[PDB]
């Protein structure tokens, strides 16, 4: 339990974060470091997520992960989690995998519709995971 | 080992083609008898599981061995990894395999650092 | 190389990024966001000096390093880069990790040594990497 | 005539039973194991059996010594006592015995069990007319 | 080495699925979906088996095992595992034709209650590198 | 090829009371592919274990080398004891107990032919 | 209609082998009393055999092969009881050696049949003719 | 001859001097049952020992192994070990045998007669040539 609440407040402290930096959004599509921010707290939100999953795959012995993506599939697999957020939580590792590097494989539009429509996913996680 | 007949057959069946690798016993050399033929390719977008499975066994019917076709757009980063250290370029440019290297070892060294715990734990 | 390059081009872009982020550093213990944008332009800087590292002992077979640490370890036996500068780039991972995964536990008084002094350990690395 | 052609028969016939038992509609299919299990077995034994009557074919007719469990099949089309398509999709079979234990793939199992159990039936009708 | 991390869970996983479908046993006798999962889990722990002793064999450069069997021979002639464990693993191996083939249940209850144990054995000795 | 003597040894040194042993798969024919199995049938005074049975079968298995199939004539059905009286070749035994058995399987599937011969026709189109 | 035909004939031996028999102090003695209630016994084995491979045929429940599984395809089917089974099973062997071979002591096995299992021939009839 | 053949022959040579005891005068015959029953059994014994006799040359002499009584005496005659008429007159007494304890309601009574009074010594010919 004493890192799983832990990782439930890091996620809970950087969609807050998210919300803040990207305001109305109007400002986002052409400031540098409101991206560099917004990008750096997307990637804490589903490391954590990861963090979450693998600790939960380690307490119930479901498998080895042989992706990070595999991480959801073990719980989704399990039943632990349903597989429509299985699906939405390893797209998000996809973004991490993309924006680790350079923002030259940029797609705002994508970041965009994650913070618009997609943080709802890292809150429905936290969701099933308390309910343990 | 016909290589030309599996560049062939990969060649005029997969769209956007980019990489083909030879991966376990046939490209060490422990080749048995009842081996089974390891291959990996990479195109632009990822060949259903269906399409490819179809496909392995055309392969299998052309080479008389069962082949095990991967798509490494849709394959784990353990397997990846294993194609990176152990596999054979057969087909592609130098840039494409070091690109997908590159991309492969990055992610292995980030899953290696989450699932060590979980490694430990089940290897005592 | 193509893909040397390429990364080289990569840390020289967000070395100018931490830089002008940072600027006079007169708000950056006080403001998150640029807190955020110079962990971000640090970890890409940090990215394409493991993924060289990673190329260069794949392409000369001097092994394959299963983690981040390896990699430039396996360049110092090598003598492919002086082994201080291994040391200091290990520890520049080090720092990203508790960046990224525990942003809590991280001081800020560490970061704030690396950009003023040790944004040159990535300088320095671009250059040896260059003499081929 | 023979009674390996027979019982042989016999054993696809109840393995196919079996397969079209399990299965049903295919919505309990994906979440037990236990069914998915007992369908990729008996799929096994459905391409043991073919190439069981495919090798006692070939050598009470005299066709040759099959090279392997496919050439067994290719030995057959090649003296026209099964059709070129029925042969490639027989040995598309060939490698379904590797696909549940080296893996650990399950669209693959339901593909065949929607559109590849008519090849086995395919096979039993063709002996039977000696 | 993956291929070892990998096989050992395979082994793992078939093993809680053979005890969990087997049960007390009173059931297993009339459902012939349980007695398929049992017996395709088998051949699974014993291919499981013949891959990490072959991986063994090919690393330790020990020699090339000239069959499945050989696979379990090579180990014990370089005492990787006890001369009982391999004579024990390589009764697992003719397995695979009970099933496949029917060639005209108390072995499988025989091999579930009392060599289970033989496989767990093995992941132990290679554990222990 | 195929070590007679040491399945006739083995069979011999763990069968109490053995009578007849036939060697009858594609070995017994000369149509013996790589990765053969190795087909044995044994006729003993009372019927084997099942599990003395497999687990012999086994240790023939590890002795030669091959995947084995031991089947005991005494609880093998009247269509598999036909099968090694026509196409087996007996390793050991005497001729009056290859003869008996013969004859007792040959008449026994004889009249199971008259029985099942209408099953066998409709299941045959 | 064959099953019917069968059942039939299965009763009309019981009741001859009953005729033939009566009394026990006339068996062990007289060889024609022995031959009539021994063809009797195999032609209810040989119409029970019969009236399983019809079944077996009509109903496609497998293709036996021994004359044991004639009535083994009809209780893996649950048309017949286990215990019923074993015993028509167990009637097999009766009239495979003790009937078409010379034979030597196995009388005291065939008075056991005609005092105590005459009536699983009578419990087999009466559950196909219920079906 | 082996020990096989000798006990075959044996059983035959019994089993034809049974129907002789159980046939007399062959007055009460036609009426009693149990004497028709007798003599039914000890024919079928008469028969098998012959197919015994076939079956076991048929294999030793490796003429191929016959799936039916029928093909047994085929077998035989097309290696001239038996002539053509004997192998179709010990056909047509496996064939009487079949109605004579399947289908003994349709059994003609008048062609067993037949069978006792003239073609009985179709076995004792059997066992002159095998000899
Ligand atoms: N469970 C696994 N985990 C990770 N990688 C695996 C696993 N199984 C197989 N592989 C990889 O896939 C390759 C081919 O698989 P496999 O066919 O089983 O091995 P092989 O060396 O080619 N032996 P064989 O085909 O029997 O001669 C191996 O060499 C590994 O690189
Ligand atoms: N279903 C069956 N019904 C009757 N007899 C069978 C059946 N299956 C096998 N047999 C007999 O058992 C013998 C050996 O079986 P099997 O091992 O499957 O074949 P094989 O001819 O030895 N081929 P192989 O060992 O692969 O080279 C056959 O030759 C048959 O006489
Ligand atoms: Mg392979
Ligand atoms: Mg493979
Ligand atoms: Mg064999
Ligand atoms: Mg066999």
């Amino acid at each position: 339990n004493d890192i799983i609440i832990n990782k439930i407040a890091t996620i809970k402290r950087c969609i807050k974060r998210i919300q803040q930096v990207y305001g109305d959004g109007s400002q986002f599509k052409q400031d540098f470091t409101l991206q560099d921010s917004v990008i750096l707290n997307l990637q804490r939100c589903c490391e954590a997520c990861i963090d979450i999953a693998n600790h939960i795959n380690r307490q119930q012995q479901l498998g080895i992960p042989q992706s990070s993506r595999d991480s959801f599939t073990l719980l989704a697999q399990n039943n632990l989690i349903t597989q429509p957020l299985s699906d939405n939580l390893k797209k998000m590792v996809g973004l991490r995998n993309i924006a680790v590097h350079d923002a030259q494989e940029l797609n705002l539009d994508i970041v965009v519709h994650v913070v618009q429509h997609h943080l709802e996913d890292f809150e429905q996680f936290i969701d099933v995971i308390k309910a343990e | 080992l016909n290589e030309n007949k599996i560049i062939k057959l990969l060649r005029d069946n997969i769209p956007k083609l980019q990489l083909i690798y030879l991966f376990g016993s046939y490209s060490q050399g422990t080749q048995h008898r009842n081996s089974d033929i390891d291959i990996a390719v990479l195109a632009a977008d990822t060949l259903d599981n269906i399409a490819r499975w179809e496909l392995a066994q055309k392969l299998a019917s052309a080479l008389d061995s069962d082949v095990d076709l991967v798509d490494l757009r849709s394959a784990s980063t353990v397997l990846c990894q294993q194609v990176v250290t152990q596999g054979k370029q057969l087909w592609g440019t130098q840039q494409d395999d070091e690109l997908f290297a590159v991309k492969t070892i990055s992610m292995y060294q980030h899953l290696q650092a989450e699932r060590q715990a979980i490694i430990d734990d089940v290897m005592a």
